[PDB]
RNA sequence: GGUGAAAUUCUUGGAUUUAUUGAAGACUAACUACUGCGAAAGCAUUUGCCAAGGACGUUUUCAUUAAUCAAGAACGAAAGUUAGGGGAUCGAAGAUGAUCAGAUACCGUCGUAGUCUUAACCAUAAACUAUGCCGACUAGGGAUCGGGUGGUGUUUUUUUAAUGACCCACUCGGCACCUUACGAGAAAUCAAAGUCUUUGGGUUCUGGGGGGAGUAUGGUCGCAAGGCUGAAACUUAAAGGAAUUG
RNA sequence: AAGAAAAUGUUUUU
């Protein structure tokens, strides 16, 4: 409940007593019923298998990728999100990963990640259509929603509230260094206006 | 001051987009086993002696 | 004048016909 | 007999939300409620569950696909990477 | 102001094992300092050099050969084989007009741990007594040849290790072989192996790197 | 009228030729219709061959040739002269030079 | 006898690059450019100025120790010329002539087995 | 770096160049040709799988089962549209630099859409050989692609020979080419554009001076851009084709 | 190897 994608139990058993041990994964998309899942160094780069960064070749795609080295996974989590291996470091062992965002970040290799990309992909690619459907989508997430446009309230309610037309008044980029109260809008926006141009910035 | 001096063997034409310059094949004076062309803008014939400054120098054709 | 964009010109001018056509009724 | 020409599964939403929307939704609804082939029974029993989730009707084997559709162009491309990277890795 | 080429040392690449003759040329380096080693610097550096210049004899003016260092004893850079490959003019010069090109390439693994790719080129002539003035070929024929070529250099390699190759590779005879293998298709005037290219190395293995 | 008896091209049982780029202004043209000529020239000629020859350290090097194809648009071939009009009679003439 | 290094003639158009290394190539000995020794913004490619930027290099090359350079030339390659420019040529005579001895010429140019489309739009540039 | 020359731009946080690796996407150089295949648009790396096809060979089978075709359908370059993926290069728009009298153009540096791919649309090109398809006949010549037949044929090893390549001769089919035209045409030119006032082998489509105009209106298809069908009022003595001399 | 600029010209009559 509340999130895009499936999850996975997997049950190890415990090394040092005689027990099972159940896990929640996050299924990646591929991954079945009776599937036999590999977790540590030396597991095969098969799709479903949990290894650390530094074991995996250049261009592998992993996801449920960890920050630092026991966390128990951070990055690309959300439905078909993942993160691309794009070089290692052997000394001052460290692997350079691109994330999601487009973000390149240096992460230790012995931070584990799951092979393949998260299912549940192409969620955001149909239409909510209805007022009820995205009600019932945040009922199970949080309440956020619906949302009140702060240039329709007073203002003692908000920054862009009052006036005798609706407009904001006074510039809608906020500074970073405003304080609680006034970080209403765009905060600390480095450009606004229909975005023209290209991502991945040098 | 590098010093070099040569002798024409062969005229080879007139050059330039006015014609004011000639082409000359020119035998070093000293190791005469050494040939280059050159560019020479005054009256010229053959068996002149010239000075170059420079003895590595390719004259090319004046478009 | 360049048939190319005597047709181009031509086209521009059905478009705005057809659109004031429908602007009446 | 043909009931409706070109609505389909969008017939339930009437006139509202727009021909564009609709168009959309009955792509994605007409990929999410298709019958496709099971990989492992070889039947065409595969039917969606909740998001993601793909389940056989016969020999119960369920596996984690796209939100619509059994296996997006993502996951195929990956697996195709990953096959690449193995038998390098291997061999 | 820094003038850096005070602070650097030379070295002496003892490249081959097998080729004909061990020193090839020297390279230089920063002098290994207490955070920047020497040693770390070089044994990744490729020295690409002509195999007429392993061999001493000129008929191997084309076959560069590329030689990547892998460890260092007292100033000598012993190196491996990491690849071979025609020259430019040689592939430009067999290249011509009215004549079939065969282009055959095979991934495989040598004996004991190596993974090499190698590129074969072919191209078709005339006869003798031939009239017509571009002999083509019938590409079933390409086809076949193609094949024979490439169960050839599968056999030739993964029978021998990297070394085996390479003393194999030196005499050309593989390129006899293929002209027998193929001469009943077509004479194919100008077999050669073009490209060896190594795709994986095992792990590090001075052992076996300490067979010169 | 019809300038040339075939077309101003080579091309007569295809329909289609992938197009290659002139060299001189990078216009695309059919490769069948480009002027293509071809250059071994040697490497190093400089009237120095000889005085490679004798800076060289291996007798007898035999020096290399570069090979190049280039492809001309008709406009760049004819403004660069790598051919020029020719009368009516004369342009049927396809021998080369 | 000798010691062996690389010689690495770049004739671009519009500049020359020569570039004298080690046998392996990472270690660099006086890279100097023509542009390096005129400045017009237009002589760079000129056989002048790749003659003054070679002599330079080979004088550099002998102080460091260097004492032959097996010679590659290349073009700007890639998708754009294929064709040596003007200055090369000078640079390689001038390298002779420096004393530096010459082996191995070779030409480096990088020639696709296809390209990537080629700037200038499919009518070119209309001069 | 870029140009004829510049300038925008990057650059002692090290630009450009070199070396070792790696990734991504596109594409398939040279070989490549008056060469091949396909109904056309088109199709150029290897290999495998799947079906398909032409030419030839045939003392095989059926026996008129055929040609061309309104209505009706399948495919249909590029650009463009929708939704995903991908987005290296080039790059409508746009941003800049210069030139100019002006230059939101040519030139220069970026760069969105697009360029690639899946699922759908769109159905148009100087979609050209500006030459409908089927059939018969009328010159000469040499090459070349695919098949077949023959030879005291050359070369290749198997062990006599034989497949392979090659040479010569013949033949069917094909892309074309050279010469001359009996002939044709206004001519350019044409082996079909000939067999045509000595006018008839079969059949489909289209045009009737130039504009208005592929426009108005109606219908129909398309999300849209638009496609298909498609006038007249009115105006005009020329517009046009080939060739000749300046 | 390449090499800057160049817009305009009333009607009828020969
Ligand atoms: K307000
Ligand atoms: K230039
Ligand atoms: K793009
Ligand atoms: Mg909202
Ligand atoms: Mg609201
Ligand atoms: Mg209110
Ligand atoms: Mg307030
Ligand atoms: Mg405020
Ligand atoms: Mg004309
Ligand atoms: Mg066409
Ligand atoms: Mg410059
Ligand atoms: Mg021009
Ligand atoms: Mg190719
Ligand atoms: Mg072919
Ligand atoms: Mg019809
Ligand atoms: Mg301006
Ligand atoms: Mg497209
Ligand atoms: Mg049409
Ligand atoms: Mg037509
Ligand atoms: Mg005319
Ligand atoms: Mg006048
Ligand atoms: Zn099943
Ligand atoms: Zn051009």
């Amino acid at each position: 409940s509340g999130r895009g994608a499936p999850l996975a139990k997997v049950v190890f058993r415990d090394p040092y007593k005689y027990r099972l041990r159940e896990e929640i994964f996050i299924a990646n998309e591929g991954v079945h019923t009776g599937q036999f899942i590999y977790a540590g160094k030396k597991a095969s780069l098969n799709v479903g298998n949990v290894l650390p960064l530094g074991s995996v070749p250049e261009g592998t795609i992993v996801s449920n990728v960890e920050e630092k080295p026991g966390d128990r996974g951070a990055l690309a989590r959300a439905s078909g999100n993942y993160v691309i291996i794009i070089g290692h470091n052997p000394d001052e062992n460290k692997t350079r990963v691109r994330l999601p965002s487009g973000a390149k970040k240096v992460i230790s290799s012995d931070a584990r990640g799951v092979i393949g990309v998260i299912a549940g992909g192409g969620r955001v690619d149909k239409p909510l259509l209805k007022a009820g459907r995205a009600f019932h989508k945040y009922r199970l997430k949080r309440n956020s929603w619906p949302k009140t446009r702060g240039v329709a309230m007073n203002p003692v309610d908000h920054p862009h509230g009052g006036g005798n037309h609706q407009h904001i008044g006074k510039a809608s980029t906020i500074s970073r260094g405003a304080v609680s109260g006034q970080k209403a809008g765009l905060i600390a926006a480095r450009r606004t206006g229909l975005l023209r141009g290209s991502q991945k910035t040098q | 001051t590098p010093v070099t001096l040569a002798k024409v063997i062969k005229v080879l034409g007139r050059t330039g987009s006015r014609g004011g310059v000639t082409q000359v094949r020119v035998e070093f004076l000293e190791d005469t086993s050494r040939t280059i062309v050159r560019n020479v803008k005054g009256p010229v014939r053959e068996n002149d002696i010239l000075v170059l400054m420079e003895s590595e120098r390719e004259a090319r054709r004046l478009r | 004048m360049r048939a190319k964009w005597r047709k181009k010109r031509t086209r521009r001018l059905k478009r705005k016909r057809r659109k004031v056509r429908a602007r009446s009724k | 007999a043909k009931r409706t020409k070109k609505v389909g599964i969008t017939g339930k939403y009437g006139v509202r939300y727009g021909s564009s929307l609709r168009r959309q939704v009955k792509k994605l609804e007409i990929q999410q409620h298709a019958r496709y082939d099971c990989s492992f029974c070889g039947k065409k029993t595969v039917k969606r569950g909740a998001a993601g989730i793909w389940t056989c009707s016969c020999c119960k084997k369920t596996v984690a696909g796209g939100a619509y559709t059994v296996s997006t162009a993502a996951a195929a491309t990956v697996r195709s990477t990953i096959r690449r990277l193995r038998e390098m890795v291997e061999a | 102001v820094v003038d850096p080429f005070t602070r650097k040392e030379w070295f002496d690449i003892k490249a081959p094992s097998t080729f004909e003759n061990r020193n090839v040329g020297k390279t230089l380096v920063n002098k290994s300092t207490g955070l920047k080693s020497a040693s770390d610097a070089l044994k990744g550096r490729v020295v690409e050099v002509c195999l007429a210049d392993l061999q001493g004899s000129e008929d191997h003016s084309f076959r560069k050969i590329k030689l990547r260092v892998d460890e260092v004893q007292g100033k000598n850079l012993l190196t491996n084989f990491h690849g071979m490959d025609f020259t430019t003019d040689k592939l430009r010069s067999m290249v011509r007009k009215w004549q079939t090109l065969i282009e055959a390439n095979v991934t495989v693994k040598t004996s004991d741990d190596y993974v090499l790719r190698i590129f074969a080129i072919a191209f078709t002539r005339k006869q003798a007594n031939q009239v017509k003035r571009h002999s083509y070929a019938q590409s079933s024929h390409i086809r076949a040849i193609r094949k024979v070529i490439s169960e050839i250099l599968t056999k030739e390699v993964q029978g021998s290790t990297l070394a085996q190759l390479t003393s194999k590779l030196i005499p050309e005879v593989i390129n006899k072989e293929i002209e027998n293998a193929t001469k009943d298709i077509f004479p194919l005037q100008n077999i050669h192996v073009r490209k060896v290219k190594l795709l994986k190395q095992p792990k590090f293995d001075v052992g076996a790197l300490m067979a010169l | 009228p019809k300038k040339r008896a075939s077309n101003g091209r080579n091309k007569k049982g295809r329909g289609h030729v992938k197009p290659v780029r002139c060299v001189n202004c990078s216009k695309s043209i059919p490769k069948d219709k480009a002027i293509k000529r071809m250059a071994i020239r040697n490497i190093v000629e400089a009237a120095a061959v000889r005085d490679l020859s004798e800076a060289s350290v291996y007798p007898e090097y035999a020096l290399p040739k570069t090979y190049n194809k280039l492809h001309y648009c008709v406009s760049c071939a004819i403004h660069a002269r790598i051919v020029r009009v020719r009368s009516r009679e004369d342009r049927k003439n396809r021998a080369p030079p | 006898s000798q010691v062996f290094g690389v010689a690495r003639i770049y004739a671009s158009f519009n500049d020359t690059f020569v570039h004298v290394t080690d046998l392996s190539g990472k270690e660099t000995i006086a890279r100097v450019t023509g542009g390096m020794k005129v400045k017009a913004d237009r002589d760079e490619s000129s056989p002048y100025a790749a003659m003054l930027a070679a002599q330079d290099v080979a004088a550099k090359c002998k102080e460091v120790g260097i004492t032959a350079v097996h010679v590659k030339i290349r073009a700007t390659g890639g998708t754009r010329t294929k064709t040596p420019g003007p200055g090369g040529q000078a640079a390689l005579r001038a390298l002779a002539r420096s004393g530096l001895r010459i082996g191995r010429i070779e030409d480096v140019t990088p020639v696709p087995s296809d390209s990537t489309r080629k700037k200038g739009g499919r009518r070119g540039r209309r001069l």
